């Protein structure tokens, strides 16, 4: 085979896909937003402020259109937000940097300006980031309710945060409150379909929707005995294999019922004793579980052992192979609230596990199951900023003034750095400042004179702390204004942002095989 | 594939396919050039559609590209074969081959016997090959100020991740000293990564800690069963004690779950019995590979017993190899009533459990059968240990590789940048064909270092200004020293000041890759007559 | 436009883009054309006559463009090369890169009047430090080394190699005898080249060289009164018709016979009028000669206007076709009237010399006139920079080395002053590196390499480059301390004139 691919063409299409994806999303960003409306090839219109929702549902292409969703999803999972930032940030840095610098003709110094810009960004952030109280849900509120209003929804600003505020503090880890690492199986959210925000509240603990699914199961018995498999209901659920006949057509019906008839005995030895809770990680079959529901033994299934282990201890338990076999005794109850709410016919068991790693599946409701989601989507980013205020009490104010706060701090380091690297490090600098400018050009007038006033403001007044208002454009204080760009969320978007553009730098060439 | 549309199958006769092949070699060798070296940009390469790979390694790219052209084919598989030699020179052997196959074939046409032009690419190779081992001129890890220790520090300092590399100057020489395995066929070769190296962060990132004997990293905090009794012996165990299922005499054939509950019941005790059978055998420390369920573990841990469960096996094996313990002796199964003998006991000065930096390992002090050492890293975080680790790897292999074959070359195409005019004069006096081929071979050398620096954006005109302006005929000598800097350091693109640096290649792949570089050229010569199957 | 009417050359693309095209498009070759260069740019005429200029004008005035702005700004380059000298290429090359900045400020969308002032206050801010960047002056015309240095940067920034030798020649042209106190003869000293010999053999002569061939017995005196006539002897062939053609066919023939007596009485009247040199743009003939041998007047056999006009000018003469015996309204201005053989060729040499009103006529020599014509271009660089009319010229470092002095500050002053304004000030001081970049890329190295070093060297006035190896890597040549300097005046008009058009041309939507 004879093939080679040359230089700018990919790099262009990179920069092309880089900035284009950034365009509407960065205008969808901010207190003054926009909307990205897809029109499906079928004729269906899809209008979402998140192009990640738009692009994945539409054509995804071999260039950075392939590499934008990966780093968006990389930005999706970790903190939970910044989803719209990376693609507007990566599309921001690559364009302004590369071309001029590839007109200066060099990949390498461009690569370094990222790590150069990374620390100053870390620097002036961590400097001008403002520590806010971890234990004050109000001092949490103003920083956490700022990150809710970020994308499409200020609706759950109070409510999701309020439900998110204390829960995350009340979470812990395996390594310990919640804080530390990012574990979102301690951030968990399970929906209550329908319901109401009043029926909703802060559940600082975990719910198991599958703990009590029926009124027959154990309910409101507050010293639980959770049991892991091994004897009462054994690891093996296999057939009894009694009087099986390969020569009989009637035996085909027998062998499938025979699986659960042995499981019948498995949940029956639960009846013979009745540890008030039963968990099975491979799940229990129904015919046996009807007998569980006869004994008021809540049947926990299709939620993990680690999940149940974190829930058991946090709700309390003594695990046994079988209650007639006591391995050792543990505490009876680890929780203060065992609550089963019924919305629909489904019973939702909310066990508040206070200061517990648990699964922290938190009770939340919207008026209906759909806006129920926007609790979580905000709760996530709320619990994100909840864990963030725990993770990083110090987190920046900004309307994107941080994106200036770095850029001029870059520039004033860039002026201090000089070299050829000055230019990339500055060509990386002026990129950052279009992000908040788009927020305040959505505001109107001259957003440059604003940036003038901004970079006037920068060393004059403040950089990110005394900021620019995303709904106004004037020089303000985002702390005073109560708007907060979380330090982790800030830095995290950038760590994810700097790399993809470096990849797009690295790639002048692809293959078909 | 240019040429006539009527006939095909690499059949133009002509130079059409031949120029096509120097083009077919080009585009393939062109792919490598921007991937050439670590500074070679990582190339996102779409294997199907969503199937995609990012590769700056030529060989890995050469794996991806299905070769319809023999030019493409003779370049790929051979750099794939040089990759199966070592993999140093994968991107190297590719590029020069694009020129040399036009150098190998062309003059054989012009005759002066059919066989002459070919050895000219072999002789100038051997010339360089003889020159290769002659070079400590740059990168001396065959000797040095600390030799391998500062070579580590230098190869650290080349890749250095911090102000560290000092404690890591010693760690790398420990890697050859901690591994005494003295690799087979009489080699005193010590694998650098075969050392127990147990990454544990904390305190100063600059720190790292060597251990007397091989260290065993064991889990801490999930063992409430004592792992600590100061002893002279461990019981190295590939073995398991479970409360739940050790063996099953009760099946689903049994309809009642209770009858297994009773065999479930007995197995919990023999674990306590088993651990004190080793205590009865005299070992107050055991190294166990086994474990149980979390619920069982929560109860079994608070019950108590003497075990170190789920010990790292590569350490367990080496330590058992080092201390004299066996991972298996009298235990044919996992049963807890099984007797235990002393053949699984490690022989060392002391088995002492040291927890430092919030990190406890079972530390077998001076394993007696063979000297052993393990360097516990200290990072500021976990990546810091990985951070410092890869900078060791420069230092590691290069200490090991100069032990593989003595001396080195100065890395990068600077070593050949002097060889070019050496071998073009070595061409020039030969004259006739032997000025032709021998100069064609030496001129083709020179694309590597530039394209190396190009990948680092130190480029070409800058580097040829850098290379054989230093390199001279006035000093042709490898010497041991520099009256010319013939070295090229690549994370950089430019020749540098580190003459112990492990980012210069050893003497090994060099003698190989040149033959392979001569190979891909002479390889395509070989067809006799021509035909078309039609 | 939108309509049947409105014939319009500018607006939209044209204004935004296409003006900036001919801006940068013409600014291309001046990137090679100012600062030390050898750059070969081959210009032939409608005659298709081979030439190469290192000065923009011969490229510029050569060219043809429908862009009035691009057709205008040369008049500032004119106004440069009119008031001033080398640095004329600098005029165009500066603005074009500066102008792109405004269109990228229009890529920013910045308002015209807002970008307009940013170049201007910054210009007077550049004109603020411009005298602050005066380092030395030109101490003495009487000092060859002052004038050589004056000629050095002059010839250099056109032609770097021939620089100092010529710079020593035309400094030792002793045009210093013109005090530059408000009198210097630019044309009366003008070069007369000698095709032949060497361009090292090229020297300076004092008194007017006329390479044209002496005829007649050479001037009876010296101070010989000078009869400069368009055709005093063209022959006796008729000068007399309104269209200068035949009336009836019998007139041309009588001019053979009485030619003697005419060419007697005529140059006899040249002996009678007091002129011992009669200058004949028409042909020398023997009878004139023979009688001008009897009357011992030097005939100047044939004349360019450049011969005639200069003789019409310098002598105060009036060149007129003559058949009848003529008279002197002309006389001499010249106190020594020579035939000398200079360049080995017979050369009419007129001489009268004064501190004010001297003729020091530089005699270039060389194997090719396509040498000396561009040499004269390179030479006239310093002939210009002679005339500043401040003897001490307030030299600021030449070669654009004192740019970064301004460049750093005005652009740092750029953010100092605010707003859409500040960008055009910042943009204003960003156009400095162009010429060094242009030059350093004539030596083949980018600005950012060079200029970040000029940024690293900070306040020097010294560092700049653009033909050398020190041009390549170090970004250090002394375009100050090595003998390369430039007068405030030229450097003023260098900034001043490059300031003017760039703003004014920005207005036109047509």
């Amino acid at each position: 085979n004879t093939k080679r691919e040359s230089g700018r063409k990919v790099q262009s299409g990179n920069i092309n896909a880089a900035k284009t994806i950034a365009d509407i999303i960065r205008t969808c960003l901010g207190p003054k937003s926009m909307m990205k409306m897809l029109l499906d090839p079928m004729g269906g219109i899809v209008m979402t402020n998140d192009g990640n929702a738009i692009l994945r549902e539409i054509q995804v292409q071999h260039p950075a259109a392939k590499s934008m969703i990966e780093i968006s999803r990389t930005q999706d999972e970790e903190v939970g937000d910044g989803t719209t930032s990376v693609i507007i940030l990566a599309g921001e840095m690559l364009s302004v940097a590369e071309h001029f610098l590839e007109q200066q003709m060099h990949p390498t110094v461009v690569i370094s300006a990222y790590r150069k810009a990374l620390d100053d960004m870390i620097s002036t952030l961590k400097k001008i980031s403002i520590p806010v109280d971890i234990s004050d849900s109000d001092m949490m509120l103003n920083i956490i309710n700022s990150s809710i209003t970020t994308k499409a929804i200020s609706r759950w600003s109070s409510l999701a945060c309020n439900i998110a505020l204390d829960a995350v503090k009340m979470v812990q880890f395996e390594e310990n409150g919640r804080k530390e690492i990012d574990i979102k199986k301690y951030a968990r959210v399970e929906k209550i379909p329908g319901g109401i925000i009043e029926d909703s509240c802060v559940l600082r603990g975990v719910m198991i929707n599958k703990d009590v699914t029926h009124p027959r199961m154990r309910r409101y018995i507050k010293n639980p005995r959770i049991v892991l498999l091994d004897s009462s209901l054994e690891y093996k659920k296999g057939e009894s294999q009694t009087d099986i006949e390969i020569t009989r057509e009637e035996d085909f019906t027998r062998i499938l019922q025979m699986e659960e008839e042995y499981i019948q005995q498995l949940c029956e030895d639960i009846i013979q004793l009745k540890p008030d809770v039963v968990i099975t990680e491979k799940g229990i079959s129904d015919l046996a579980q009807h007998y569980l529901m006869r004994a008021n033994i809540t049947a926990i299934r299709r939620v993990r052992k680690t999940d149940n282990n974190r829930i058991a201890r946090a709700c309390g338990a003594r695990i046994v192979s079988r209650p007639e076999e006591l391995r050792e005794d543990d505490v009876g109850t680890g929780a203060g609230l065992l609550e089963i709410k019924k919305i629909g016919d489904e019973y939702f068991t909310f066990i508040t596990d206070c200061k517990d790693p648990k699964a922290c599946t938190i009770l939340l409701r919207g008026a209906s199951k759909e806006i129920l989601s926007e609790v979580e989507r905000n709760l996530q980013d709320a619990m994100q900023v909840c864990r963030n205020v725990l993770l990083d009490p110090q987190l920046v104010p900004g309307g994107g003034a941080s994106e200036m706060a770095v850029a001029h701090a870059l520039t004033e380091k860039s002026k201090a750095m000089t070299g050829v690297e000055q230019w990339p490090y500055r060509a990386v600098a002026q990129a950052l400042e279009v992000i908040p400018r788009t927020l305040i050009q959505n505001c109107g007038a001259s957003t440059i004179r604003l940036l003038t006033s901004l970079r006037a403001k920068h060393t004059q007044e403040n950089c990110e702390t005394w900021g620019v208002n995303g709904e106004t454009g004037t020089l303000v204080d985002m702390k005073e204004l109560g708007i907060w760009e979380p330090l982790a969320v800030k830095l995290q978007t950038y760590k994810t942002a700097v790399e993809t553009a470096v990849l797009l730098l690295r790639i002048d060439d692809i293959v078909s095989g | 594939m240019e040429g006539p549309l009527s006939v095909f199958g690499d059949r133009s006769t002509g130079e059409t396919i031949r120029s096509q092949n120097v083009m077919a070699a080009a585009s393939i060798a062109n792919i490598v050039k921007s991937s050439l070296g670590p500074v070679g940009l990582d190339k996102m390469l779409v294997d199907d559609i969503g199937d995609v790979t990012i590769t700056n390694d030529g060989a890995t790219i050469l794996k991806l590209l299905e070769v319809e052209h023999p030019a493409a084919k003779v370049l790929c598989e051979l750099a794939d074969l040089q990759d199966k030699e070592v993999g140093d020179g994968t991107t190297s052997v590719v590029i020069i081959a694009a020129e040399l196959l036009k150098n190998a074939d062309e003059l054989v046409k012009q005759k002066i016997h059919p066989t002459s032009v070919i050895s000219g690419y072999r002789l100038a190779c051997k010339e360089a090959v003889r020159y290769i081992n002659e070079n400590l001129i740059v990168n001396t890890d065959e000797l040095g100020r600390d030799c391998l220790i500062n070579a580590a520090k230098t190869s650290m300092s080349s890749k250095i991740i911090g102000i560290n590399g000092d404690f890591f100057a010693n760690m790398v020489v420990d890697a050859v000293l901690a591994i005494k395995y003295t690799d087979i066929r009489g080699q005193p070769r010590y694998p650098v990564n075969s050392v127990n190296i147990l990454k544990a962060h904390g305190r100063s990132q600059m720190e790292s800690m060597l251990i007397s004997g091989y260290a065993l990293n064991c889990v801490v905090g999930s063992q409430g069963m004592p792992k600590r009794i100061v002893n002279a012996k461990i019981a190295c165990l590939d073995f398991s004690l479970q409360k739940t299922k050790m063996k099953l005499g009760v099946q689903v054939v049994i309809t009642d779950p209770e009858k297994l509950d009773q065999i479930r019941q007995r197995e919990s005790d023999i674990t306590k019995e088993r651990i004190q059978k080793i205590l009865a055998t005299g070992a107050n420390v055991i190294l166990t590979t086994g474990g149980i369920d979390d619920m069982c573990l929560k109860y079994f841990v608070e019950a108590g017993a003497m075990a170190v469960r789920r010990v790292l096996k590569r350490d367990l094996k080496r330590i058992a190899k080092a201390s004299g313990a066996t991972i298996l002796s009298t235990l044919a199964n996992l049963e807890g009533e099984e007797t235990f003998e002393a053949a699984m006991l490690g022989q060392a000065e002391e088995v002492v459990q040291e927890r430092i930096c919030d990190d406890e390992l079972i530390l077998i002090k001076n394993t007696k059968a063979r000297t052993s050492a393990s360097i516990i890293l200290r990072g500021a975080n976990d990546f810091m240990c990985d951070e410092m680790e890869r900078s060791l790897h420069d230092a590691l292999c290069v200490v090991k590789r100069v032990l593989e074959s003595k001396s080195v070359v100065p890395g990068g195409g600077a070593v050949e940048a002097a060889l070019s005019i050496y071998l073009e004069n070595y061409a020039t006096s030969m004259g006739s064909r032997e000025q032709l081929a021998i100069a064609e071979f030496a001129r083709s050398l020179l694309v590597i270092p530039n394209t190396l620096a190009v990948n680092a954006a130190q480029d070409s005109t800058d580097l040829v200004a850098k290379l054989r302006a230093f390199h001279n005929e006035a000093q042709v000598n490898p010497e041991r020293k520099n009256l010319k800097w013939i070295g090229l350091d690549l994370s950089n693109g430019k020749p540098r000041d580190n003459k112990q640096a492990g980012v210069f290649e050893p003497t090994i792949v060099k003698v190989k890759s040149l033959k392979f570089a001569t190979e891909a050229a002479i390889t395509i010569l070989r067809i006799d007559d021509l035909i078309k199957l039609h | 436009m939108l309509k049947e009417g409105a014939k319009h050359f500018s607006g939209l693309e044209e204004a935004v883009y296409r003006n900036i095209q001919a801006c940068k498009e013409l600014a291309q070759t001046t990137r090679t054309a100012y600062g030390p260069n050898g750059m070969n740019k081959m210009v032939i005429n409608h005659l298709e006559k081979l030439f190469v200029t290192n000065d923009a004008a011969t490229i510029l005035r050569e060219l043809e463009v429908q862009h009035p702005a691009a057709k205008m700004i040369v008049m500032a380059s004119h106004m440069q090369e009119q008031e001033v000298g080398d640095g004329t290429n600098f005029v165009l090359v500066f603005a074009g890169a500066l102008l792109e900045l405004a269109e990228e400020l229009l890529r920013i969308g910045l308002s015209v009047s807002e970008v307009i002032e940013g170049y201007e206050i910054a210009c007077r801010k550049a004109h603020e430090i411009l005298p602050n960047l005066v380092c030395c002056s030109a101490k003495n015309l009487r000092d060859i080394d002052e004038v050589s240095s004056l000629l050095r940067t002059s010839i250099m920034s056109k032609q770097y190699g021939n620089e100092v030798f010529l710079a020593k020649l035309i400094a030792q042209a002793c045009v210093s005898i013109f005090p530059d106190s408000g009198h210097f003869n630019v044309d009366n000293i003008r070069v007369c080249k000698i095709l032949g010999s060497g361009i090292s053999s090229s020297s300076v002569l004092h008194g007017m060289v006329f390479k044209k061939e002496t005829e007649g017995d050479v001037t009876s005196v010296k101070d010989a009164k000078i009869a400069v006539y368009s055709c005093p002897f063209d022959g006796m062939i008729t000068e007399t018709k309104g269209t200068v053609l035949i009336k009836t066919a019998e007139e041309l023939m009588n001019f053979s016979k009485g030619e003697e007596n005419l060419m007697d009485a005529q140059v006899k009247a040249i002996a009678d009028t007091g002129a011992n040199v009669v200058v004949t743009g028409g042909k020398v003939a023997d009878m004139a000669l023979h009688y001008a041998n009897k009357y011992n007047i030097m005939l100047v056999r044939l004349n360019s206007k450049w011969d005639l006009r200069r003789l019409c000018k310098t002598v105060g003469a009036t060149a007129l076709p003559r058949l009848t015996p003529p008279v002197l309204e002309e006389m001499g201005h010249c106190d020594s009237v020579y035939l000398s053989e200079v360049g080995d060729t017979q050369v009419v040499v007129f001489k009268h010399e004064k501190e004010d009103g001297a003729i020091s006529t530089i005699v270039l020599r060389g194997s090719t006139d396509n040498l000396m014509d561009d040499i004269e271009r390179a030479v006239d660089d310093g002939v210009n920079t002679f005339k500043v009319l401040t003897r001490d010229k307030r030299l600021v470092p030449g070669g654009g080395a004192t740019e970064i002095e301004l460049a750093k500050q005005i652009t740092s002053y750029g953010e100092t002053c605010p707003g859409l304004e500040q960008y055009a000030i910042k943009k204003f001081a960003e156009a400095f590196e162009a010429i060094p970049r242009a030059l350093a890329e004539n030596s083949g190295v980018k600005a950012n390499e060079v200029i970040s070093k000029l940024y690293a060297v900070h306040q020097e006035g010294n560092k700049n480059v653009g033909l050398d190896i020190e041009a390549e890597v170090p970004a250090v040549k002394d375009m100050l301390e090595a003998g390369i300097l430039d007068t405030y005046l030229g450097k003023y008009w260098a900034i001043k004139l490059a300031t003017n058009a760039a703003v004014t041309v920005l207005r036109v939507d047509q």
